[PDB]
């Protein structure tokens, strides 16, 4: 009836996508008149192009290529993008209107409220260009050789290059537009952390960290701050600031998560309490306790290895349902039932615990239906609850689920090892492939698969090269310095460690551990697995001060460890401080066996001349 | 102690209304606690409610 | 010595004395203790006041945990009926205040109760009720029990209201995700919803109708199933609470479902 209108036609192209019909909302945008008279009439012009960029946005594209078997180099590669060829033609366009009314002189609160709009729409053109979508390779190529496809994808990493480059030149007039925009100053400092640039990581991230009040985002820079200083070790100031920034603000628990995170690596874990308890007491008196609040103390305890009092946290935490941390709280449910001991999946089950286990599955399964099936860890826990079955017969069902989760990833032995090669995305259903191949009692594929996943986290590069370095920096790998909840790396390493010593190469196995434990000291496991270490060539000293370690970490829970260390001490050679150990097993475990006999007799016995 | 079995409130019911979509995110409003068979007199409990803290 | 206090004043003829027991009232919400203020009250005899400062501290408690609010309203009505025999606008909003928070209760225990076609008799009985809790609680059970029975036409309402809300609160959101993945996966038409007919006029009318649609005449509601009463044969009166419920269901309950009456014999 009117076609001059655009502003039905705007919510037309807004409906059509909405409801998934991408090309039809596309056809919708590009037939617009105004698509290639008062102030107004401009500026609605650019806004169909933000439209279409949106509609766009998470449109997987490819990089362009020529018909003869070679990329097209004339072909510029954001041409794939018409996203980012909109947003350019929109940025392009506001600069040129910016100084078309640079010459008005109009009333200035317009001037004021346009003046902002261009930060905007350059800091999502960054955000484009470093969040890039290349598309899986095709399959017609693959189909013709096993080298002019390999030539002709030596252009897609130049695609990205030009891109996040292209980002570089993006983040001057995005931070020089708006100082008041926090999300500027983060995406640059974000890709400034992609760069190299350090210093100016830290300008961002800090800038950021002053200004921005009332929004959570900070934390997005504040745990890119925690890897920033702790990537090499030399600044520790972090800490510091995140008290500063729990002074501002005591509810935000999204930090307080890599705040406790960071201080479990640094060993530090109990001194945690000083921002904990505020904290809590920072929400008034006679009121629930705020779900991301029990998140929080149910994390503190499970890294106190309080599994019992954590999983009843978590259920406090899950109250009520559609929380942010619902989803998180309920994962951290299941991988507690799923690895309540320090005994995780891997370990070997060498009667009556079966029939516990059992029943723990079903408890698992029970609480693993109401995650949603649009969920994309719900399968990757269906996996794993058929993991805890331990049925010989459930492995073939668990690595189908396994890797079903690769061809999600995407969106016979060939089969799987298709999957094998593919790009390592969702290190958690690979963890989920090498434990099936290792209770399958396959060990040479888990340790292809292991070290795949490995390979994507570049923790390859130090086992052969430590060797020439100490016959002739000790890098901590930046994988797994950050101090976020990703616990998958810590594990994997951990796995492998567990495989080397199964094999009984002890050498690399000792040394990732090493690696592991200079990333992270709460890691108690490591600790009592390296001290294993140390008793098989019987290095007792070594053992004595990590299981001292240990002890602390497990808070006394545990008689193992007693006879562990007593025996450690004792053919050490100093068993005086051991023998408070001992008393400290029989002060709570009053009848752990061995002890009486065994120990301090042979302590008394080394103490005389 | 016979009452850590809380999520059953949830466990039998839920397999026919949430393997279809993502409703969890309108069911918020639903109370962690159910109705129990007992009748409540109007002064014997307050004093139980408020003496938790 | 408060106690001491009143009745030195009282004896003495200050009248004065709602200065003290206002100072005493506001030292006890300072203190928390409500037991020892509703027991002054209660021996005072305040009835009005005293209510409404219970309901103070009672949406305090209902934000986050209304189990006991409604055990609040409960006694606040308890309250206000033992005004009369104290005697010898506010009449019924009182009453009003206490049973906006009775459907929600077997609202929500009614999935666990298995009869999911009451469940939306109940939730359509808090329309009027807005004020007291906020729509966007109650309109997500009005949709989730729409869906469960899978009928439609009322949670497209619902969503709309709650769609409204969002963007009234952004000015992400997926409740929105939620109303157009129904609308789009299922067919969004209202089923039969006149099953009641008027015992005036014999207008058909809704099962969640609080009047007529055509002689505009008012319908007593049931008490558990909230299914408007339209024979009184089958309606019970309880003498307590003043309220009405049908015979099929309150024989199976033992006890009234606001105060819990025992039966005399
Ligand atoms: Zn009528
Ligand atoms: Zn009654």
């Amino acid at each position: 009836t009117d076609p001059h209108l655009s502003i039905v036609r705007a919510d037309l192209a807004t409906l059509q996508w909405r409801l998934g019909h991408i090309e039809e909302a596309r056809e919708t945008i590009v037939a617009s008149p105004v698509y290639e008279e008062a102030v107004g009439t401009a500026i609605e012009r650019i806004n169909l192009y933000l439209l279409l960029y949106k509609v766009l946005r998470d449109q997987p594209w490819t990089v362009p290529l020529s018909e003869e078997g070679t990329a097209a180099a004339d072909s510029d590669d954001n041409h794939g993008d018409a996203a980012l060829t909109a947003l350019l033609t929109a940025r392009s366009l506001q600069r040129r209107l910016l100084e078309h009314q640079l010459r008005t002189t109009e009333a200035p609160e317009v001037i004021t409220e346009q003046r902002v709009v261009m930060s905007r729409i350059c800091t999502e053109a960054g955000a484009r260009c470093i969040y890039s979508t290349p598309a899986p390779p095709p399959f017609s190529v693959v189909m013709t050789d096993k080298k002019v496809e390999a030539a002709a994808a030596l252009a897609v990493q130049s695609a990205i290059a030009s891109r996040l480059t292209n980002a570089r030149e993006y983040l001057r007039e995005a931070i020089a537009f708006d100082e008041s925009n926090e999300r500027a100053q983060l995406e640059s400092a974000q890709l400034c952390y992609r760069t190299g640039d350090t210093e100016g990581c830290e300008q961002h991230c800090t800038t950021v960290l002053r200004m921005a009040e009332g929004s959570a985002n900070t934390a997005d820079a504040a745990i890119l701050l925690a890897n920033l200083y702790t990537e090499q070790n030399r600044d520790e100031d972090a800490r510091n600031m995140f008290e500063d920034l729990l002074r501002k603000t005591p509810q935000h628990y999204e930090a307080l998560v890599y705040y406790l995170i960071l201080l479990y690596h640094a060993g530090q874990l109990p001194e945690a309490k000083e921002a904990l308890e505020r904290a809590a007491a920072a929400v008034p008196i006679g009121q629930r306790a705020d779900p991301g609040l029990s998140y929080v103390r149910g994390l503190y305890e499970h890294l106190c290895n309080n599994n019992a009092e954590a999983l009843r946290h978590f259920n406090l935490a899950r109250l009520p349902a559609g929380n942010p941390w619902c989803t998180r709280a309920l994962v951290r449910m299941i991988r507690i039932y799923l690895v309540p001991t320090t005994q995780d999946l891997w370990v070997r089950g060498t009667t009556t615990g079966s029939t516990e286990l059992h029943d723990n599955i079903r408890h698992a399964e029970q609480l693993l239906l109401l995650l949603p099936v649009h969920s994309e860890e719900r399968r990757i826990l269906q996996a794993y609850c058929t993991m805890a079955t331990r049925r010989p017969e459930e492995l073939e069902t668990a690595l189908h689920l396994f890797l079903e989760c690769i061809v999600a990833a995407e969106t016979s032995t060939a089969t799987l090892a298709f999957a094998l090669q593919c790009k390592v995305i969702h290190p958690e259903a690979f963890l989920g492939l090498a434990i099936c191949l290792f209770i399958s009692g396959q060990e040479t594929a888990a340790r292809n698969v292991l070290a795949r996943l490995l390979e994507s986290k570049d923790i390859t590069t130090k086992m052969s090269a430590m060797k020439q370095a100490e016959d002739k920096v000790l890098s901590p790998p930046i994988a797994i310095l950050t101090c976020s909840e990703d616990d998958t790396i810590e594990r994997a390493m951990l796995f492998e460690a567990y495989m080397d010593t199964q094999e009984g190469r002890l050498k690399d196995a000792r040394f990732v551990l090493q690696q592991v434990l200079s990333a992270n000291e709460g890691c108690s496991s490591a600790w009592n697995e390296l001290g294993l270490i140390y008793e098989r060539n019987q290095k007792h000293k070594n053992a004595s001060q990590c299981y001292q370690k240990a002890w602390k970490l497990v808070q006394e829970a545990d008689p193992d460890v007693g006879y562990k260390l007593g025996f450690n001490y004792l053919r050490g050679g100093q068993p005086v401080k051991a023998i408070d150990v001992c008393k400290r097993v029989l002060t709570h475990h009053a009848t752990y066996p061995r002890i009486e006999a065994d120990i301090m007799d042979a302590a008394y016995s080394m103490l005389r001349p | 102690l016979n009452e850590l079995d809380v999520a059953n409130s949830w466990d039998k019911l839920l397999r026919m209304m949430r393997s279809e979509y993502d409703m969890s995110c309108l069911t918020s409003c639903l109370a962690r606690e159910l109705d129990e068979d007992v009748a409540w007199n109007p002064e014997m409990l307050l004093v139980q409610l408020t003496s938790d803290m | 010595m408060w106690n001491r206090a009143i009745a030195l004043a009282k004896e003495h003829r200050l009248e004065d004395v709602g200065q003290l027991l206002e100072k005493y009232a506001k030292y006890l919400i300072h203190r928390e203790r409500l037991t020892e203020a509703i027991e002054l009250y209660r021996k005072a005899g305040k009835h009005d006041e005293a209510a409404t400062l219970l309901a103070q501290l009672g949406k305090r408690a209902a934000l986050r945990d209304a189990l006991k609010a409604k055990k609040f309203y409960v006694l606040s009505a308890l309250e206000v009926q033992k005004y009369r025999t104290t005697a010898i606008r506010t009449l019924d909003a009182a009453w009003r205040g206490a049973e906006a928070y009775h459907f929600l209760l077997m609202c929500q225990q009614q999935m666990a109760d298995r009869n999911f076609k009451a469940a939306l008799v109940l939730a359509m009985r808090l329309i009027e009720y807005d004020d007291l809790v906020a729509p966007v609680d109650g309109y997500s059970l009005i949709a989730l029990t729409a869906y469960l029975v899978k009928n439609f036409g009322l949670c497209s309402k619902a969503f709309a209201r709650l769609e409204q809300a969002e963007r009234n609160d952004e000015a992400p959101r997926p409740f929105a995700d939620l109303a157009r993945h129904i609308f789009m996966t299922h067919s969004p038409v209202d089923t039969s919803v006149d099953s009641v007919p008027c015992p005036t006029c014999g207008s058909f009318n809704k099962e969640w109708a609080q009047r007529c649609i055509k002689c505009q005449q008012p319908f007593n509601t049931c008490i558990v199933s909230g299914c408007a009463i339209v024979s009184e044969d089958g309606a019970w009166q309880c003498s307590v609470c003043h309220r009405k419920a049908l015979e099929a269901v309150v024989d199976k309950y033992r006890n009234c479902p606001l105060c819990h009456t025992p039966r005399k014999g």
